């Protein structure tokens, strides 16, 4: 069937700014396609229905225009409501199908993690659990990796991350990292480290510890 | 004014089944087709089927077709989706959405809030709240960042603060993930280090669900 692709899916972009969100269709849709504003909340909204026709009680910021299979929704003039995701959908043939969408954020200045790792608590290993917690807190952009190493080399087995939607104050993401080990498994190793790498520096930020020096 | 209200969040055991509602209102419930939309975090958005309430008749994607099955009650006006044979793959939030006509064309002009499923056979369980203190060998700044692991907990959601409140700024909690079938989610607070250990620091962790209320302290972690 026929496939929808929203070449980026997030996009950075200031307050007043002209933005333009594209979308591909893998065959001729003739003009048969949607667009849809998810927020936060979960919450949908109709923006623009068959390319160019705007949905009642939206802004006439909104535009769409496109032919064929290239397709592009411009909002003029962007406000801060206006920071959301939005995903097209093609009505051409069946199945119906949408785009992998498109989540604007505010840009703002580049913000170095700032890293802080946490050997287990005490608590936790007494029920037989070992979990080492990183966080990488307030950095721009989103875009980060973290790599954790026990006894110098890498470990990704247990590694679950959560990461933070934009701070709604000062615009920076912020970022946790566990790894969960057994006990047994945990005291049998020493230098448990968290590596971030973030394009404020060619040279990752190292946070480590080491059991024998607890 | 057109509103569809779906049914509330579902906790389902694999292998069985769920049948989530929406009630629409504020216009002719038989004049419009009904769509429904299943989002799981990390694809976007798909088209399951449609159903016209007016004859009953439906429509499929065939990704969906053998597990799923439409239906209306003409006299609430109320759609009814039913997903059989559930799998980890199943849990995400379903959309439904009124579709119009336009140039031969369709489009969903009015969504629901979404009705979330997840697939697990947990039950409601506690979190273990641990505290995160920095490591004894660590030499801290005049920052000092102090965190809190909340372990183990189902369903969603938890509620974290630290001293009740009075701690606001520097505080990051951090969206759940899920290990086997449970919620782990974690918490940190930057506080000067003129006020920590000098003073006390603790996260309250609350879960409704459980009817738990835990106050767990950060302090320094012995030596050796």
């Amino acid at each position: 069937d026929i496939q929808m692709t929203q070449t980026t899916s997030s996009l950075s972009a200031s307050l007043g700014d002209r933005v333009t969100i594209s979308c591909r269709a893998s065959q001729d849709i003739s003009n048969y396609l949607n667009w849809y504003q998810q927020k936060p909340d979960g919450t949908v909204k109709l923006l623009i229905y068959y390319t160019s026709r705007l949905h009642s009680g939206v802004p006439s910021r909104f535009s769409g225009s496109g032919s064929g299979t290239d397709y592009s929704l411009t909002i003029s003039n962007l406000e801060q409501e206006d920071i959301a995701t939005y995903f097209c959908q093609q009505g051409n043939t069946l199945p119906r199908t949408f785009g992998g969408g498109t989540k604007l954020e505010i840009k703002r200045a580049d913000a170095a993690p700032t890293v802080s790792i946490f050997p287990p608590s005490s608590e936790q290993l007494t029920s037989g659990g070992a979990s080492v917690v990183c966080f990488l807190n307030n950095f721009y952009p989103k875009d980060i990796n973290v790599k954790w190493k026990i006894d110098g080399s890498e470990r990704q087995n247990g590694v679950l991350n959560s990461w933070t939607d934009q701070d709604s104050k000062d615009s920076t993401y912020s970022m946790s990292s566990t790894l969960t080990l057994t006990k047994d498994e945990y005291e049998r190793h020493n230098s448990y480290t968290c590596e971030a790498t973030h394009k404020t520096s060619t040279s990752p930020i190292v946070k480590s510890f080491n059991r024998n020096e607890c | 004014e057109v509103q569809l209200q779906q049914s509330g969040a579902e906790l389902v055991r694999a292998g069985s089944s769920v049948k989530m509602s929406c009630k629409a209102s504020g216009y002719t419930f038989t004049s419009y087709g009904i769509n429904w939309v299943k989002q799981r975090p990390g694809q976007g958005l798909e088209w399951i089927g449609y159903i016209n309430p007016g004859n009953g008749y439906t429509k499929y994607n065939e990704k969906f077709k053998g597990k799923t099955t439409l239906t209306v009650d003409k006299s609430s006006s109320t759609a009814y989706m039913q997903l059989r044979s559930l799998t980890s793959e199943d849990s995400a939030v379903y959309f439904c959405a009124r579709s119009v006509y336009y140039g031969g064309s369709y489009y969903f002009d009015y969504w629901g809030q979404g009705t979330t499923l997840t697939v697990s056979s947990a039950k409601t369980t506690p979190p273990s709240v641990y505290p995160l203190a920095p490591g004894s060998a660590a030499q801290t700044n005049s920052m000092v960042t102090l965190g809190c692991l909340v372990k183990g907990y189902f369903p969603e959601p938890v509620t974290v603060t630290w001293n009740s409140g009075s701690l606001s700024s520097g505080v990051h909690t951090f969206p759940a993930v899920l290990q086997s079938d449970l919620y782990t989610l974690s918490s940190s607070v930057t506080v000067p280090s003129s006020t920590w250990p000098s003073e006390t620091v603790t996260c309250n962790v609350a879960h409704p669900a459980s009817s738990t209320k835990v106050d767990k302290k950060i302090v320094p972690r012995d030596c050796g």
